[PDB]
C-alpha cells in the first residue's frame, strides 16, 4: 500500500478462528466465489437460433478450502475438531471462520470472512524412512455459506 | 428454552425467599402442596404450566395458615440490604424473560394493604425490571372495574408509563380438578404462559398475543369493542371472549408513552436479541483490544444477524436495510481504547 | 434457533417389538394415502369436485444384513397356521447427535413377505433379507 | 516440543501391530480422517435459494496404507497375515494395530490408533536384472473404523 | 518446567512440615491423606490437579490432622515451619495458603491474628520476587462485608497479591457430600492451564472452573461494579455456560500495576533471563561480556514478540535493551554488570458496550 | 494525505476561533455540536463525511451558538479568527466557507458585505496556490438572478475559484426535517471522492450527490446554455438516475485555465513536487546538485504518464523537464536553483451530439 503499484506477497497468511491457531502454517490453497450458469436458446420471431442467453445462480458453497498446519506437534487441536464432527456435537463443531490477509509489510488489508467452518478431513504426510522435508497435517475446512468480501 | 418465567407470592411456605427451579407441575407440586390456603401461586403457576410454559422460578415468600407491606407478605424483598434473597435476590439469576407478581393483589381483596402501597409495589418492579435490562414485566390490574375505572385509574392514580410493563384488564375465571371450584384468578401466569408458547413456535418474532387461553373457563366482563379502541391508545391491553374461537387475548401494545417501542412485540424482541448478543459475544477479559478484536466482533454478529433476516423476522427486501453493523475507528478512538470498546448494531421489526 | 436441527436421512433407529426379531438395517415406503372420489358436475365446466373419503396406510419393506438370527423370522411367518401376533413398531429418524426428530409407531404389524438372500458367485455385497410388514395405524 | 515451531520431522516411523513386527519397515503412506458432507438446498420465504446446507455423515473409514517393509527377507508374516485372510480364520486375521509418531529425539509423542486391520494386499516390487534400489513387499491394510487421537 | 504451585495445611500422613514435595496427585495420596477430615488442602490440591497443571509443592504444618496462628507458618532462618522454608527452592512461581482459614473456622486463631499470616506471607512473597501470593477472603460474608473487610481491616495494597471473593461447594468422595472450600487451590489450577494453553501473557480469566458444583453467593453486575476498581477478582456462574473466574485483577495502588498478567508476565521474563545469562562464577571480568549478554537477550526477546505477546509493529519499540558502557561505568568493583530492560506490555480491555438502535 | 479540507462556520461547543482542527465524524460530535441550531457547519460536513472522503479542518468562528461582518473571517497575522489563522497549516488543498450566507439570511450582515469574505477568501487562498476556493450563491435566486448577481455585482473573475448555483434540501436527524443548505461542504466531498477513485485528473464531475433527498430549483439544457460560457457550475436532477454535479468549471476569463480539473490537476502535480525535492538548508551549495532535483522529478512525472493521465504518445511531448546552467546563470547569489516544467492536460469534453436518419 506504500507504494503505486502494490500487488501482495504470498507470505502473509494468518486467520483467527474460535479454536486455537497454531505457529507456523505452511498453506492454504483454495479460495473460491464460484456461481454457475444455465443455457437458454431462446427463439424470438425471425428464425435466429439466438443468443445463448444465461441467467443467475446461487453461491455455491463446498469450498473447502485445504488448509496445512506444518507440523503435527504435541497440539492435537485439530484432530478434536474433527473428532466432534464425527461423533455430531454440532454445537461446538460449526464454528465461524476467518482469514487475514496482510501487506509487503504486516498489517491486515483484506479478510476472507467465512461463515461455517466443518472440518472434515484431517490427512497426514507420508512417513517416508530417509526423507528431508517435515510432516503436514493437511486439514480440509467445508463451507456452509460462501466467502465474504 | 430461553423463555423463563419467575414471579413470586403467597403460597405455603417452602424454600421461604429463595429462587428455585420448577419444570414440571408434578415437581411444583412436590415443593409446596396444592392450592391450600387460597393463595394465587398455586392458579398462576398451574395456568402457565398448562397453558405452554418450559420453566419458571418461584420465591415463596409467603406462608400457609401474619404481616402485608412492601417488605413482608406478596411484595417486593430489597434482599435484607444484601439484595440476594427474595425479590432483589432475582438479579443474581440474570435467566428470566417476563415476571409477574401475581399473589400481591390478594391482599388488597383480603387484607389491609390499601392502593397506595399496590403503586409502590409495582413500580418497585418496574424499576428492577427496567434496571437489569432483559425482563419485562406482567402488571396484574385492579380487581372488578367494569369500564372506565381502570381507564382513569392507569390514567390518573398509577401512571407507569415504562418499557419494559404491560397490562392485561379483565380478571380470568379458572377452575381446579381438585377443589371443582372456579376462582377469579389475576391475569397473569395465563399470559405469561401464553409468551412461551407464542416465541418457541410463532416465533418470539411475534407477539404472543392472538392465541386461545388455555385452562380458562369464562371472564368476569366481555369487553366489546365499543370500548376497545377507548382502552387501546392508552397502552391496556382486553383479553375477550369471541363468539366461536374461545378466550382469546387482544393486544400487543406496552405501558411506554414512547412511539417508538409502543409494541409489545419489538420490546419483546430486543430482549431476546440482547440476550442472545450477551451470550454470543464473549472473552471479555479476553487479551488486548488490538484490531483483531473489532473485525472478529464485527463479523460474529453480522453472521449471527444474516441467518436471522433470512427467517423473516427482519424487515427489508435485502440483507442491507436490515441491520448495519460498525466496528472501526469512527467507533473507538484510542481514548475509549485505554478502557474498552464499542460497537453500534441496529434491527427493524414490523408489526400488525 | 441454534443454527436449527436439520433432518436427515443416514442416522436412524429401526425396531420391531414381540417376537426376537429385533434390530432393523433400512426403511421404505412409509406412507399414508387417502382415496379421494372425483364426482364431475354437470352444469359447472371447470373443475371436478374433490371429496376426501377414508384413508389407507401402505406397506413397509424392511431389510438387514442375513445374520442367524433370521430363524425367528421365519418361525413368526410360519405361525399363521398356529396363531399369529401383533406386535408394535418403531420407525424414528436421528440427527447424529443421537436426538430424535420424528417418531413414527406402527400400532399393529402382520407379515406379508419375506425376500430371502440373493447368493450369488460373482457379486461382492452382503445378504440383504427383506421383510415387508403390513400395517394398522399410525402410534400418539 | 523443544521450540515453539520445531514440528515432526518425517523420520520416525514404527509400527505395533500384534503379528510380529519388522526391523526397517522403510515407509508408510497415507492415513487420512476422512468424513465428506451432504448437501441440501433450503430457500427461506423471502426467495432466495438460500445457502446449501451441509449436515454430516458417518466416517467412511476404509482407510488404506501401503506400509512398505522394504525388503523381502524370510520374515513371512506379511504373506501369512493375507494367505490367512484368504480362508477366513478373523481370530487371528482381525488384529488391532497402531502407528506410532515419535519425537525429533526417539521418543514417541503422537500414535495413530487402528480399530481394525485386515492386510488385504500384498504386493512386490519389479524384478529388472540390471535395476537397482531393493525389493519393496508393499502391504496395504485395510480398517473397519477409522483411526483414533 | 511450567507453573509451579505451593499450598501449606495439615495432612494425615507423610512428611513432617520441615520438608517440601513436588507431588503429583495419586503420588500424594500415597504420601498424605485423602480428604480425611475438614482440612482443606487435600481439596485445593484435587481440584488442582483437576483444573490442570502440575508440579504443586505441598507442605505440612502444625497438626498434621494445632493453634498455629503466626507461629506454625514461619520459621526463618530455621528452613523449617511453613514459608520461611519455602525460600530454598527458586521453582516456584507462585503461592497459596488454604486451610489457614479452616483453623479460624474452627476458632482458637481469631480474625486479627489472620491477617498476620497473610501480611506475613506476602512480604515472603514480595522478598524474592519470581513469585504471586493467592488471598482468600473470609467465608460467611456479603457485599458490604468484603469491601469492609479488604479496605478497613486488611488494606494490603501489596503488588504480588490477587484475592478471589465468593467461595466454592466442591465435592468430596470421602464422604459422599458437597462442602465449602477456598478457591485457591481451584484458582491456582486456572493460571497453570492459560499458561500453557494461550500462554503466560493472557490474562487468566474467563476459564472454566472445572470440579466445582455449585457457588456460594451469586455476584450481579450491580454489585461487582463496586468490588472491581478496589481490585477484587470474582467468581460467578453464567447461565448457558459454566462457571468462570472474572476479573484478574492485584491489589496494588499502583495504577502501572493494576491489571494481573503484567505482573505475571514480568515474572515470566525475569525468570526466562535469570536461567539465560548464568555466568555468576566471575571468570572473565571483562568488559566486552555485555556483548553475549546483550545478544542473549535482545535475541530471546525478538522471538517472543514474533509471537505477539508484546506489543508493537515493529521490535524497535517490542522492547529496549541496554547494556553497554553507557550503563556500566568503571566500577572497579566486581559489582556485576548492569543490564537495562523493557517490555512494553499489552493493555487488556474488561468491557463490552454495545450500541443498539431501531432505524 | 488525500484531499484535506477546509471548513469555517460557528459550531455550538469546543475550541475557539484560535487553532484549526483535524476531524473525522464521531470526533466531529465529541469536539462540537449536533446539527443544534440553523448553522450550515454541521450540515456541510456531515454530507462531506456521507460523500467519502476525510481530513476536514473546522474552524470554529465567533457566536459559537455575532455579526461576523468580514471581521470574524479574517485575522491576519494574529494567526486567528479565519482565514488569517489558516496559513499556518500546508496540508489543506481546498476552502470552503459555509453557514457565512446564513448570517445573511438571519441578516445583520447585508449583501454588499457578503462580497467582502469572499473576495478576501479569494485573496487568501491565491496567497499560497495550493488550495482552490468554493464559493456558494445566494439563496432563494433563479436563473436571470444568478447571471446578474455573478456579472453585475460579484464579477470575481479568480482563478481559484468554483460556484455551485442550485442548494441542496439536505436532511437534518436532530429536529427530523429537511433543510436548505449550501452545496459547499457535499461538492467538497465529491472532489474528495473523484481523486480518490478515478485519480484527480479526472474532473470532479458526473458523481452522484449522497445524502441530497432533493433540490432547490430545477436547472435545465435550456438554461444551463447561458450559465456554463459564464463559468459556474449546475446541480441537476437525472430523472432514472441520482443527483450529479454537473459542468465542472472555474471562473477565471483565462481560456487557458477555463476547466476545473486543470487547476486541480496543476495543484497536484506542484504539492507532489515539493514533497520530493526538500534540500531548503542549502548545505550542498553546489552546482552539481540540481542534477539530482532533474532526476527525481522526470522519473516521477514519467510514471504519472505510465498512468495515462498525461496527454502523449511517449514520455517526449508529455512532460518538460530542463535545469542546466542556462536556467541556472552563475548568479553566485543563493536565490537557488531554477526548474523549467509543464505538464500537457488533456483536453476534456463537455458536449455530446448524436446525428440520425430514416434510410
Amino acid at each position: 500500500m506504500s507504494l503505486p503499484k502494490p500487488e501482495d506477497v504470498l507470505v502473509a497468511p494468518n486467520f483467527g478462528i474460535q479454536i486455537d491457531g497454531v505457529m507456523v502454517e505452511y498453506l492454504n490453497s483454495v479460495s473460491n466465489l464460484q456461481i454457475e450458469q444455465d443455457v437458454i436458446r431462446y427463439q424470438q420471431n425471425q428464425g435466429t437460433t439466438g443468443r445463448n442467453n444465461v441467467t443467475l445462480m446461487p453461491g455455491v458453497a463446498k469450498d473447502g478450502s485445504v488448509q496445512v498446519e506444518r507440523g503435527m506437534s504435541q497440539s492435537s487441536v485439530f484432530t478434536q475438531w474433527i473428532n466432534d464432527s464425527m461423533a455430531g456435537r454440532m454445537a461446538t463443531a460449526r464454528k465461524n471462520a476467518t482469514i487475514i490477509v496482510m501487506d509487503y509489510e504486516d498489517n491486515p488489508v483484506k479478510r476472507w470472512n467465512l461463515r461455517n467452518a466443518w472440518c472434515s478431513k484431517v490427512v497426514a504426510g507420508t512417513l517416508k524412512a530417509g526423507d528431508t522435508n517435515a510432516l503436514t497435517e493437511t486439514i480440509t475446512i467445508v463451507f456452509e455459506e460462501l466467502v465474504v468480501e | 428454552g430461553t423463555s423463563v418465567a419467575a414471579f413470586v407470592g403467597l403460597a405455603p411456605t417452602g424454600p421461604l425467599n429463595e429462587p428455585t427451579l420448577v419444570t414440571n407441575w408434578t415437581q411444583y407440586v412436590a415443593a409446596f402442596g396444592d392450592f391450600t390456603g387460597g393463595y394465587y401461586l398455586a392458579h398462576s403457576v398451574y395456568g402457565f404450566f398448562n397453558n405452554g410454559g418450559s420453566a419458571a422460578y418461584v420465591v415463596r415468600v409467603g406462608g400457609s395458615a401474619q404481616a402485608e407491606s412492601a417488605h413482608p407478605g406478596p411484595a417486593q424483598y430489597l434482599g435484607d440490604s444484601s439484595d440476594r434473597t427474595g425479590f432483589g435476590g432475582l438479579e443474581a439469576i440474570d435467566e428470566i424473560s417476563m415476571v409477574a407478581v401475581p399473589d400481591l393483589m390478594a391482599a388488597y381483596q383480603r387484607g389491609a394493604i390499601d392502593l397506595e402501597a399496590v403503586k409502590a409495589v409495582q413500580l418497585g418492579l418496574i424499576a428492577h425490571c427496567e434496571l437489569m435490562g432483559d425482563r419485562v414485566a406482567i402488571i396484574d390490574p385492579p380487581p372488578n372495574q367494569n369500564a372506565r375505572q381502570i381507564r382513569v385509574w392507569r390514567q390518573e392514580t398509577a401512571g407507569y408509563d415504562s418499557k419494559y410493563a404491560a397490562l392485561y384488564y379483565p380478571w380470568i375465571k379458572s377452575f381446579d380438578p381438585a377443589t371443582g371450584q372456579s376462582r377469579l384468578v389475576p391475569p397473569s401466569g395465563h399470559v405469561a404462559g401464553i409468551w412461551a408458547r407464542n416465541d418457541s413456535e410463532r416465533g418470539v418474532h411475534k407477539a404472543p398475543a392472538n392465541e386461545v387461553v388455555r385452562g380458562a373457563v369464562d371472564l368476569e366482563l366481555q369487553i366489546t369493542r365499543g370500548e376497545q379502541d377507548l382502552l387501546n391508545p392508552i397502552g391496556v391491553n382486553c383479553i375477550r371472549s369471541f363468539p366461536g374461537r374461545g378466550i382469546r387475548v387482544w393486544g400487543a401494545r406496552t405501558l411506554s408513552s414512547d412511539p417508538a417501542w409502543r409494541y409489545l412485540n419489538i420490546r419483546r424482541y430486543f430482549n431476546y436479541l440482547e440476550e442472545s448478543i450477551l451470550i454470543g459475544t464473549q472473552w471479555v477479559v479476553f487479551e488486548p483490544n488490538d484490531h483483531n478484536l473489532w473485525a472478529r466482533i464485527r463479523r460474529n454478529v453480522s453472521a449471527f444477524l444474516v441467518n436471522e433476516w433470512r427467517n423473516g423476522a427482519l424487515f427489508g427486501q435485502s440483507p442491507d436495510q436490515a441491520y448495519y453493523v460498525k466496528c472501526d475507528e469512527e467507533t473507538n478512538p484510542p481514548e475509549s481504547v485505554d478502557l474498552g470498546r464499542v460497537v453500534c448494531e441496529i434491527g427493524i421489526a414490523p408489526v400488525k | 434457533m441454534t443454527r436449527k436441527d436439520p433432518g436427515s436421512s443416514i442416522w436412524f433407529s429401526l425396531a420391531i417389538d414381540g417376537e426376537s426379531l429385533g434390530y432393523f438395517n433400512g426403511c421404505e415406503g412409509l406412507s399414508t394415502q387417502v382415496e379421494v372420489e372425483q364426482r364431475q358436475e354437470g352444469g359447472n365446466n371447470g373443475f371436478v369436485w374433490q371429496l376426501p373419503t377414508r384413508v389407507t396406510y401402505s406397506n413397509i419393506r424392511l431389510t438387514r444384513p442375513l445374520t442367524p438370527d433370521t430363524a425367528k423370522v421365519a418361525k413368526w411367518i410360519s405361525s399363521v397356521q398356529t396363531g399369529i401376533q401383533r406386535p408394535t413398531a418403531q420407525i424414528s429418524a436421528l440427527r447424529a447427535d443421537g436426538s430424535l426428530v420424528a417418531r413414527w409407531g406402527l400400532i399393529d404389524v402382520l407379515p406379508v413377505s419375506w425376500q430371502g438372500p440373493s447368493l450369488d458367485p460373482g457379486s461382492a455385497s452382503v445378504a440383504n433379507e427383506v421383510l415387508e410388514i403390513a400395517h394398522h395405524g399410525f402410534t400418539d
